[PDB]
């Protein structure tokens, strides 16, 4: 989608395997904020949005 | 005074770091030391004073 | 807000309902 009007995905009650994410080497880029990229695995939200 | 002001920058840092529970977070930490210690070593007052009142803002918003 | 979806006289059906901690 757009920048402008973008698509928000609602994703929960399944298993968050950030692992290959985090791993592959794909992306150009790869930061979180408030949360270390490395255990993102170990935290359990309730709520993910896309 | 550019001498005490170094000694909050430091404060600061260090502090910020100490809360940075992300890497994002210690990774502009370091750049603002940086950046203040440049600006002390060329006696540049409003670059050390910019540094040390963004970093009080960083370490609040780690804070509260 | 559709926040959560799951899909699976000769009788008696006997059913408790509860909530606790969410
Ligand atoms: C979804 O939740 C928001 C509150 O965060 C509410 O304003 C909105 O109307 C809800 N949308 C639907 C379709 O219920």
């Amino acid at each position: 989608a757009s920048v402008y009007a973008w698509n928000r995905k609602r994703i929960s009650n399944c298993v968050a395997d950030y692992s290959v994410l985090y791993n592959s080497a794909s992306f150009s880029t790869f930061k979180c904020y408030g949360v270390s990229p490395t255990k993102l695995n170990d935290l359990c939200f309730t709520n993910v949005y896309a | 005074n550019d001498d005490e002001l170094h000694m909050l920058m430091t404060d600061l840092v260090y502090e910020a770091l100490h809360f940075a529970k992300d890497e994002e977070i210690k990774k502009r930490v370091f750049q603002l030391f940086e950046l203040a210690d440049k600006a002390y070593k060329n006696n540049d007052r409003q670059k050390l004073e910019k540094v040390v009142e963004e970093l009080k803002e960083l370490l609040e918003r780690l804070l509260s | 807000n559709c926040t959560f979806e799951y899909v699976s006289f000769k009788n008696l059906r006997e059913f408790v309902f509860k909530n606790i901690d969410g």
